[PDB]
């Protein structure tokens, strides 16, 4: 029931994380790229060791580099007001 | 006792979710008198004086 249930587990867990862990909604298929986008991210920064470039990131992910800066855009989670400067 | 106080004025083109900003001359609600100390890439031209109100950089917002 575990080997099995892991699925069930799993699935909801991340269907979940997908909608309500933003204060933006952005649906669990445009925010998996985001995800690996950091993943992949963490790999080239952990490999190559500087910041890789958005056009290396489209060549990765294979998309128009247009795409990944309006991904980013969305990547912003917002800041607060009252915060000590 | 006659001093020269220069103010700095930054501001940048980023490309915002919407569509990309960009630094230009033309605005399309504007008037053409205001739109003359700049030159067509949408920067003032070197030594013109500015009166509170002028344009230092053309930049237009998707």
């Amino acid at each position: 029931f575990s080997t099995y249930a892991t699925w069930w587990i799993r699935q909801a867990i991340t269907r979940a994380m997908a909608d309500q862990a933003r204060t933006i909604r952005i649906p669990v298929h445009m925010v998996e790229v985001i995800n690996k986008l950091g993943r992949i991210q963490r790999e080239l920064l952990q490999d190559l060791g500087r910041e890789p470039t958005p056009e290396e990131l489209a060549k990765e992910m294979d998309i128009t580099p247009e795409k990944v800066l309006e991904i980013q855009q969305y990547a912003r989670e917002p800041i607060s007001l009252d915060q000590t400067i | 006792l006659t001093s020269i106080h220069i103010e700095e004025h930054e501001i940048d083109a980023r490309d915002t979710k919407l569509g990309a900003e960009e630094i230009t001359r033309d605005i399309p609600n504007v008037s053409d008198e205001v739109l003359a100390d700049l030159d067509e890439r949408g920067i003032v031209r070197i030594g013109a004086e500015v009166r509170d109100g002028d344009i230092l950089v053309g930049k237009v917002t998707p």
